DNA sequence: CGTCCGAAGAGATTCAGAG
DNA sequence: CTCTGAATCTCTTCCTCGTGTGGTCAGGACG
RNA sequence: GCAGAGGUUCUAGCUACACCCUCUAUAAAAAACUAAGGACCACACGA
């Protein structure tokens, strides 16, 4: 019935939701599936607050 | 949730999500150890992107593209993988719960049982009704602890069968098999304790399960609480469901033997000893045929008494003289009084048969076409016993004309292919019309070896012989309707037909040989073609 | 004239047609295949020595070093069959294979080397063959079932219909290569050809062609015609060719030489064509309109400058004309486009073509084939060269190359094995042909395209990938290695190599255990074919198209025996008389018809080679000459049977029998019943349990002489001779002089295996048949096994069978069995099962088996003796004890709940290094004392031949035989034998045997210490015991019996004998069926047999009553002779007078319980030979009697058939189905139901039956079948209370599962609760 | 002793060429 | 000239129970 | 187990849902109370 928790040092984005049918995050931010797949596995970058 | 005791040899290692978690657990605990150490970029980042492929393993190994795996490389279960498809917990373990109190046994046909009741093996029921006879024993006195009837009841001791036949009078249980596609796959059943191994089950609620008695397998249920026991009473019982859920029609229906029994028993035949007798009622013509001065079918007078419901709830007598056969006033005994005669004065075939269980079930209420049906079924197995209807080699007669309408029909065959040769037909039109001669000498084939089975029969009715409805064996089998259709019995004694290559194409020359007879090897392997194509075809119409 | 087993027992034959070629071997295709992987093959092809020689060059890159592979030498197995089958081990033979390491000198490639290292290194270990054809991998058998695989080579295909739902078709072309990646080149639906590798992405066609150095003006004239314009003054007046012109309309005038012959826009009529072709002009007026729409070929470039004007593939626009034609280009050639003809297939991938040079070609194929890495020139070189042109990634193997030339049209077979380009470009030739029109689709179910990979192949596959690892290992241990120290043995190991071969003989899909539920089942089991496996067709993959049976499967694979099910048609069985090919597909022997005369030899047809030749069928009149009577005979000519006369046909049927295989062909009057109760009788004569006492089929086919042979059921003669001592173990037989071998020779002992357990949990025992005295020849079956009786084939039992309804108890498919079968133990079968119990080192110390355990009681001791095993003769039942394994603190083995019987043996095996047992020590005192016992008698024996030998021939010589008997017999030295023949070889053997016993004493030391030593174990365990179990199960209503043609049913109830119906002499049936069966499933052979039956019995029955009454053998002999003829022109003609008294008196015993009657399967007894037989005998000639009925005592009127049918009891018994749990251990989901009958478990309630509920108002026992009754921890409790105490009420709470699930969804990362 | 080490259709997409 | 209808590219699913057999995994030093 | 302790037996037996008895320093007089580990893959077969 108790569970337990890890603690990650980094972020880690829920597989579920980035590559889906309709791909959550990436309706949500208006981005390709492609730009955010290659982000999110450290290939290119993302300038946030340009 | 995440076992990890399989206990075999000392292994103690067997769990797929435990292997995801602890990777998951190394990289993030690596990548910690990196952070804190100052490592160069590229390498937390690399650590970073094997803990992401972790996470993404741990959730959803194969959504990515890439599989971890190992285990005789074979992919891992991640936590997805144990909720969707066909063996999550979700239509494995939480539609299709595993019960207990339950049972598993081949079928047997058992005649001498009723419609609500059911064979049922006591080694079975000592198992399904244990707690019962603990009780049992308990309230009684036989044995104070539930250890002590405990081992009362492996000893198996003359007064456990004496419990078990007190907690077994009136609880239903639910008869199922494997395949139940409509709701009368499972239909509740009262208990007859057997000796041997097998449930028997009614031989006439063997068409609504679809059962059979090839070797198939039926569970047995226990309902266990009252509401239980009251429902698998009032809404599934086998006398409740005689109408089809989707058509009004009956769904018990004599099938096999009973049906061949009866219309045995309700034939005529022009000369037959004890012809002319004018006999005093039914009870006369059962005193009669038993003693042996009278037949089964023989022409007679014979009164009788129908009773006729037309004024309304009461019951009209009307006695008269009415010209029957000696089978038939026998039977009139089983049926019902509110039934008129008309219904068991004819040949009484298949159709018949569940006409008249409709009527009755029209007429009377549901309370009279049960003990009908039992005492129909009960008849029919007794007079086709009597009767000894068996099939031989001779009894399957080819028809005479059949060498003459084959040879007929090659030559118009060689004819065509003389016109062929001769350029005034194309190719097509040459198979077109060899199809159709051959087409044509099937036709007049199966319409000779009807003629000479149907009628055949020549007696001699005091005087000139005259032509009488045949006794065959094989036809008295399809006419009645018992089993086999009239290609099925055409297929025996004429021609086999037109088989068809596997493509869909119409072999030009058919198989001109019957199954009594001997079938060539190529003939063998056209109707292998078809056969092979059939079973095929059904292997897959199950899943679809 | 017949051999002593025929004379016994000769089998009356029906079958009318004389025969030329017999039954080849059954396990052929199996022993052949495994034969052809380690026989020494000099020259180097298939086996072993094949992939050595392929994969042993290992010379170091630039590192000096070379390591030659010379020869190779298989061991000799430690263990024999019997040994490994009993101590559990794998029958193995090492592989010694002897190397040479030469060291050559330090960057030396023309100098020699300092020395060599020729040595033999052990290199894993190959599990060999068993002589029947089984594999002992683990102590167990395990057959390897031949595959059946699409053949490597180019395939044309159409793929028509569904693309582009508009009926267009998309031509495609498969090159498969026996080892590689699929090149597949495919049509687009806008005629664009795409080549598309290892069926990835889609790529135009022109680039492979690009990467093979080939520009476009090449590709251009390869692919493409060419019409030259030539600069004229008069209108650029153009070359042409009359047959270019036929098929379209010409749009000019055709004119030449002031000559019209054509006018513009008129279609040229053939009279106009024929007339070109007469005219004979080759330059032709035309206007520049046609000129206009025309696609240029080449490329060309002004002359003043050297800039290209236009380019090739380009379409010559009016300007384009002019500028060129003022430039000053005379040539102008300008491709032929037929639309109708030649289509523009090539120009338009030309036009979608991305690419320009051989660079960016193997730029974008590096791209394709390795996604996200940077295009490297070197890089995308190698990869494209290798995939497509290496011998070590892409090999083409034999097979392939001749598949690849044929389907070419080319003219050599032997070619090499990587693609070339000239292959590329000729595949993509015939598949643009293909698309024009000319040329045909290749069916992939044709059997010609289909081959077979039996043992070796996939043996020597799974070792040359082995050897490839290992070559992987060593190219780099030599490099980097020091050089001139190490041996080759240090180089290479044995685990890398073994691993695979283990893992391919024990764990693979064609790696099946083996069922010896029957001896025809062990034969089917080794000749099955199966599609499914590493490149083959998953069931759920396979389409209808495969499971149906193509034309040319006519000799080559059975139509019948098929599994029905899932894999319906994928399994297939080989025929009677298939044979596979050199190269690997089905062969079916044929004889030779010459002008008019069938030849008698035989030539074995391929699958193709079967077309063109016209083949006539068996069943053909012949005139004991060769001609056939009739002037017009049924043939087979291209799948399509007709009628050709005498002077065209030229090859006609073998046997009858060729198109079933070995167990549709047992199943007799097969000609009569349906191709579907075949098909279901066939996979029935597979599952039928050995009974008690082996009866022989009263009519059958005439193959259960081989069946029984082949297989490894039956001890057969290896020497002729005569009988010397029979016992119920073992048979000792005394060879005759001729076949004796010259020394250590006259005795040849043959073993028999008792009760011994099988893999489907039966009885293997094996009777002895023989006597003393009776003479043994070459060939004989002197001991049946299992299914046996006198080397016949008997799977089952032959009843009193009557066909009439029985109040009903024969319903659907029920048979009532009188209580007379049952009486007599007819079908009482021994089942054996074999219960186990490890002991293994432990936390706190080990295991130990004393007979000490706590907390039992001294009857539970009972059985167990002083050491802890129970007595090999004690009837234990369930719950009994049989060890005595105590823990350190109880865990002895028990009998699981249910099995019962009496234990036969048990076997105590140790571990090396741990001291064994009393009991163990008994059980080996015992084998030792037997084993000690079997070398004495051997000896003695061998004594009895050998100094009988020294006696035979010292008697002759003059000396005399008393002074020789008087002085030891053995050692007759000092009496000097007079010089001879055999003088020499005995003084040799007499010298040996001052001697020979001295080594037959080290060889017993020998013998005996394989039994002292312990067994190699699992690593942690002590010792193991077996016990085994063997119970004799009897009839019981529900077991399945079914018979030979198809009709199954269970038994319904066991009818006393008095109630059941007695015909007029008193006699009972046995069996009741219902006949309502045979109409609908047209099985009606089951009929004509039970006839055929009836009249055998009949005869025999007349024998017996001619034997009980004392009466004069001539009379037995007429009697005998008269019904062997009956006519009908018999192959058989048996001749009585050839035999002897004794001899007829042995036969008329032997045939006392019923004439045994031979029916070949297609051409078998006629009805009025039936008839015939049976006023042979006094039974009526119609088949039926006036049967009366038991209980009333009544006449059945219509008289019912009475018969003889063999009925055989399927092993689907009712006491292994039976299975009721209320309670048992719950699952880690907490459901109470594990399910199975091995663990207590309930029926699962599946989705269909809650459906099913819910359709009902059932509301309260879905409830109670889902909560209460399945998982909830505190309601089962509960429910359990109550019912004890009286109110059946229940506490619903909510199923574990669903927590179980709301636990997985929200470690998911997803909150789910249950709001209130 | 821990401790570290085919098919068949649907969605989910682009590509597009004409009016 | 920008989104028509027309390809193009990945994704999910494929009866329902028994009777059974066999094979079964992460990662071996190490301080 | 009134609380603490011990307990006949009919594995083990103040929790697993548990339950009862006698006794006052520690075990011994007595009957009634209840069901413990099951991870994956290939092959074969039946309706
Ligand atoms: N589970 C409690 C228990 C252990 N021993 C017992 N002995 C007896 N007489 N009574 C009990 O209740 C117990
Ligand atoms: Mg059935």
């Amino acid at each position: 019935e108790r569970m337990g928790h890890i603690e990650l040092a980094s972020p880690t984005a829920h597989i579920w939701f980035l590559k889906s049918l309709p791909s959550r995050i990436g309706l949500l931010l208006d981005m390709p599936l492609r730009d955010i797949e290659r982000v999110l596995y450290f290939e290119s970058y993302v300038v946030i607050e340009g | 949730l995440r076992p990890l005791v399989p206990l075999d040899g000392g292994r103690f290692a067997t769990s797929d999500l435990n292997d995801l978690y602890r990777r998951v657990i190394n990289r993030n605990n690596r990548l910690k150890r990196l952070l804190d150490l100052a490592a160069p970029d590229i390498i937390v980042r690399n650590e970073k992107r094997m803990l992401q492929e972790a996470v993404d393993a741990l959730l959803d190994n194969g959504r990515r593209g890439r599989a971890i795996t190992g285990s005789n490389k074979r992919p891992l279960k991640s936590l997805a993988d144990m909720i969707k498809g066909k063996q999550g917990r979700f239509r494995q373990n939480l539609l299709g719960k595993r019960v207990d109190y339950s049972g598993r046994s081949v079928i047997t046909v058992g005649p001498y049982l009723r419609l609500h009741q059911c064979g049922l093996p006591k080694k079975m029921a000592l198992e399904l009704f244990k707690p019962f006879i603990y009780g049992k024993l308990e309230l009684r006195g036989l044995a104070t602890t539930i250890k002590a009837a405990k081992k009362m009841v492996e000893r198996e001791e003359a007064v456990v069968w004496d419990i078990l036949d007190e907690v077994i009078r009136e609880h239903p249980v639910l008869l199922n098999r494997a395949p139940t596609l409509h709701r009368l796959g499972i239909q509740a059943f009262e208990p007859v304790l057997i000796e041997g191994k097998a449930i028997q089950l009614h031989p006439l609620v063997c068409a609504a399960y679809n059962a059979d008695f090839d070797g198939d397998q039926m569970a047995v249920h226990v309902p266990l609480t009252l509401e239980a026991q009251l429902e698998a009473r009032a809404l599934m019982m086998s006398t409740n469901n005689i109408l089809s859920p989707a058509n009004g029609e009956p769904i018990i229906v004599p099938s096999q033997d009973v049906v061949l029994g009866l219309y045995y028993m309700t034939r005529d035949c022009v000369n037959a000893k004890g012809e002319g007798m004018v006999l005093t009622g039914p009870k006369e013509a059962e005193r009669l045929y038993r003693s042996g001065l009278a037949s089964l079918h023989a022409r007679v007078k014979v009164r009788i008494t129908e009773y006729e419901k037309d004024a309304n709830g009461e019951l009209v007598a009307k006695t008269s003289l009415k010209d029957t056969t000696v089978g038939r006033a026998i039977l009139w005994m089983i049926v019902p009084k509110g039934l008129p005669y008309s219904i068991v004065n004819q040949a009484l075939g298949k159709k018949a048969i569940s006409k008249m269980l409709n009527t009755c079930y029209r007429i009377l209420g549901l309370k009279p076409t049960v003990i009908f049906a039992d005492q129909i079924m009960y008849t029919g197995f007794a007079y086709a016993a009597r009767s000894g209807a068996s099939v031989g080699i001779d009894d399957m007669v080819i028809p005479e004309k059949k060498h003459e309408i084959i040879s007929e029909a090659e030559a118009e065959v060689a004819e065509i292919q003389e016109q062929f040769q001769s350029g005034l037909v194309t190719a097509g039109e040459r198979y077109n019309k060899v199809i159709d001669i051959w087409a044509a000498a099937n036709d007049r084939v199966s319409k000779a070896m009807m003629d000479n089975l149907q009628t055949e029969t020549v007696i001699n009715r005091d005087g000139q012989e005259e032509k009488q409805v045949s006794f065959n064996s094989i036809y008295m089998m399809a006419d009645s309707g018992a089993r086999g259709s009239a290609a099925q019995i055409r297929q025996l004694a004429g021609m086999r037909g037109l088989m068809a290559k596997p493509d869909g194409s119409i072999i030009e020359t058919p198989i001109t040989a019957n199954f009594r007879e001997g079938l060539n090897v190529l003939q063998y392997f056209i109707s292998t073609h078809g056969a092979r194509k059939g079973l095929a075809d059904t292997a897959l119409k199950t899943a679809n | 004239v017949y051999s002593y087993t025929e004379k016994k027992r000769i089998r009356k034959d029906f079958g009318k047609r004389p025969q030329v070629l017999d039954v080849p071997y059954l396990l052929s295709i199996q022993l052949d295949s495994f034969q052809k992987f380690i026989e020494q093959d000099p020259e180097g092809q298939y086996g072993l020595e094949a992939a050595f020689r392929s994969v042993f060059p290992i010379q170091s890159y630039s590192g000096n070093s070379e390591l030659q592979y010379v020869s190779y030498r298989l061991g000799e197995p430690v263990f024999d069959v019997q040994e490994c089958q009993i101590r559990g081990v794998t029958y193995s033979a090492p592989l010694r294979v002897k190397l040479r390491l030469v060291i050559y000198e330090r960057e030396a490639p023309e100098g020699t080397v300092k020395d060599i290292k020729e040595q033999e290194v052990y290199m894993g270990e190959i599990p060999l063959m068993t002589d029947n054809g089984t594999f002992v991998i683990n102590g167990t058998e395990r057959v390897i079932v031949s595959q059946l695989h699409r053949s490597p080579g180019v395939f044309f295909d159409s793929d028509k219909g569904k693309t582009h739902s508009s009926g267009k078709v998309l031509y495609n072309a498969r090159i498969i290569p026996y080892r590689g990646s699929w090149l597949d080149f495919e049509f687009d639906p806008k005629d664009n050809l795409f080549v598309r590798i290892d069926r990835r992405r889609k790529l135009p066609a022109t680039i492979i062609l690009r990467a093979l150095n080939y520009t476009t003006e090449q590709i251009l004239d390869l692919f493409f015609e060419k019409v030259i314009f030539e600069i004229r003054d008069n209108k650029l007046q153009m070359e042409l060719v009359p047959e270019r012109l036929r098929g379209e309309t010409a749009s000019f005038d055709i004119e030449a030489n002031g000559k019209v012959y054509v006018e513009k826009g008129r279609r040229i009529t053939a009279r106009h064509i024929r007339q070109l072709e007469k005219d004979d002009v080759k330059l032709i007026e035309v206007p520049v309109e046609y000129i206009a729409g025309k696609v240029v070929a080449k490329d060309y470039i002004d002359e003043s400058t050297g800039e290209l004007i236009c380019a090739a593939n380009m379409e010559l626009s009016l300007d384009l004309l002019a500028k060129l034609s003022q430039s000053g280009h005379k040539r102008i050639e300008t491709l032929f486009t037929n639309d109708l003809d030649h289509g523009p297939y090539i120009s338009e991938t030309l036009r979608v073509d991305p690419t320009n040079d051989r660079l960016s070609a193997l730029v974008e194929i590096y791209r394709m084939m390795r996604p996200g890495e940077p295009p490297t020139r070197e890089a995308a070189e190698s990869l494209f060269e290798n995939l497509f042109f290496s011998e070590d990634r892409y090999d083409l193997s034999a097979v392939g190359r001749m598949k690849f030339n044929r389907s070419l049209l080319r003219e050599e077979i032997e070619g090499s094995g990587i693609l070339s380009k000239d292959d590329i470009i000729d595949v993509m030739k015939k598949l643009i042909d293909i698309r024009n029109g000319k040329g045909e689709v290749d069916d992939i179910d044709h059997l010609g395209n289909r081959r077979i990979r039996s043992v070796g192949e996939m043996a020597e596959n799974q070792f040359r990938v082995g050897l490839v690892r290992v070559e992987r290992a060593v190219k780099e241990r030599l490099s980097l290695g020091d050089l001139d120290t190490l041996m080759p043995q240090d180089m290479i190991n044995a685990k890398p190599i073994s691993a695979a071969v283990k893992e391919f003989f024990g764990s693979s899909q064609l790696s099946q255990f083996m069922d010896q539920n029957n001896p025809l089942s062990e034969i089917t089991h080794k000749r099955r074919i199966s599609a499914l496996g590493p490149g083959g067709l998953t069931r759920e993959r396979a389409g209808f198209e495969v499971r149906d049976v193509h034309p040319t499967h006519y000799g080559r694979v059975c139509p019948i025996e098929t599994p029905e099910g899932p894999n319906i048609g994928l399994i297939n069985s080989l025929s009677v008389y298939a044979q596979t090919n050199e190269y690997g597909f089905l062969e079916t022997p044929y004889r030779k018809v010459t002008d008019g005369v069938v030849t008698d030899e035989i030539h074995y047809l391929s699958a193709i080679e079967e077309g063109n030749y016209v083949i006539a069928q068996a069943n053909s009149n012949l005139d004991e000459e060769g001609h056939f009577v009739e002037d017009l005979v049924t043939c087979r000519s291209k799948g399509e049977s007709s009628l050709f006369s005498r002077d065209q046909v030229d090859y006609m049927d073998v046997s009858t029998q060729q198109v079933v295989s070995v167990g549709a062909s047992l199943i007799p009057f097969l000609e009569h019943d349906d191709a579907n109760r075949a098909l279901m009788g066939a996979n029935m004569q597979r599952q039928a349990v050995p009974t008690l006492r082996a009866d022989k089929p009263l009519v059958g086919t005439g193959m259960e002489r081989a069946v029984a042979v082949d297989s490894g059921v039956t001890a057969v003669a290896k020497r002729g001779g005569v009988v010397q001592y029979v016992d119920a173990s073992r048979i000792v037989i005394k060879v005759n002089e001729d076949e004796m071998y010259p020394g250590e020779a006259g005795i040849d002992i043959y073993n028999l295996t008792k009760y011994t357990r099988s893999n489907q949990n039966t009885c293997i025992n094996q009777m002895p048949c023989v006597s003393l005295g009776e003479p043994v020849e070459r060939g004989d079956v002197l001991a049946d096994g299992p299914s046996t009786d006198l080397g016949e084939l008997a799977l089952g039992q032959n009843m009193r069978v009557a066909f009439m309804p029985w109040n009903g108890y024969n319903f659907e498919d029920s048979i009532l069995v009188s209580e007379r079968v049952v009486q007599e133990d007819r079908f009482t079968t021994i089942h054996i099962q074999e219960l186990a119990c490890v002991s293994r080192d432990t936390k706190l110390g080990p295991e130990e088996i004393t007979a000490d355990i706590p907390n039992v009681g001294e009857a539970a001791l009972s059985k167990l003796d002083e050491s802890g095993i129970v007595y090999i003769g004690a009837e234990v039942t369930g719950g009994d004890i049989l060890v005595g394994k105590v823990t350190p603190k109880d865990s002895s083995l028990r009998v699981p709940n249910g099995v019962s019987g009496t234990v036969i043996d048990v076997q105590v095996f140790t571990r090396d290094g741990v001291e064994k047992d009393k009991r163990a020590l008994e059980i080996e005192e015992m084998q030792l004392k037997q084993a000690k016992k079997d070398l004495s008698e051997e000896l003695q024996i061998l004594e009895a031949g050998l100094f009988s030998r020294i006696r035979a021939v010292l008697v002759a010589g003059g000396v005399e035989a008393e002074k020789l008997d008087k002085l030891p017999r053995d050692r007759w030295l000092e009496l000097g034998l007079t010089d001879e023949e055999k003088q020499n070889q005995l003084e040799q053997l007499a010298e040996q045997y001052d001697e020979l016993k001295h080594e037959f004493e080290k060889k017993l030391e020998a013998k005996r210490r394989k039994i002292t030593q312990g067994d190699d174990l699992a690593p942690g365990v002590l010792k193991i015991v077996k016990v085994y179990l063997a119970v004799k199960r009897r009839i019981q209503p529900g077991d399945k019996m079914a018979g030979r043609h198809g009709n199954k049913g269970v038994i319904s109830k066991i009818n006393p004998i008095e109630d059941m119906p007695y015909d007029e002499n008193g006699t009972p049936v046995d069996i009741v069926l219902n006949p309502l069966g045979v109409p609908s499933r047209m099985n009606i052979g089951q009929i004509l047999e039970t006839h055929l039956g009836m009249a055998a019995k009949g005869i025999g029955d007349k024998i017996n009553a001619m034997l009980k009454q004392q009466q004069e053998v001539a009379k037995l002999r007429e009697f005998i002779q008269r019904a062997y003829d009956l006519g009908a022109d018999v192959r058989q003609k048996v001749d009585l007078s050839t035999f002897s008294d004794e001899e007829v008196m042995r036969l008329a015993e032997n045939l006392r319980k019923g004439m045994p009657i031979a029916t070949p399967v297609f051409d078998g007894a006629k009805e009025a030979e039936i008839k015939e037989l049976l006023k042979l005998g006094d039974l009526p000639t119609s088949g039926q009697i006036r049967l009366y009925d038991g209980r009333t005592g009544e006449q059945f009127e219509r008289p019912v058939t009475v018969g003889y049918m063999y009925m055989l009891k399927l092993n689907h018994l009712v006491d292994d189905k039976m299975h009721a749990r209320s309670t048992g251990s719950y699952s880690l989901v907490t459901q109470q139901p594990l399910g199975g009958k091995a663990q207590f478990g309930g029926q699962r309630f599946g989705e269909m039956e809650v459906w099913a509920l819910e359709a009902y108002g059932a509301a309260y026992t879905l409830q109670e079948m889902l909560t209460v009754k399945s998982d909830d921890v505190n309601g089962r409790t509960k429910m359990y209370k109550n019912i004890v105490d009286g109110n059946h009420q229940m506490e619903p709470g909510m199923p574990e599962s669903f927590n179980v699930l709301l636990k997985e969804i929200r470690s998911l990362g997803i909150n789910i609760e249950l709001e209130d």
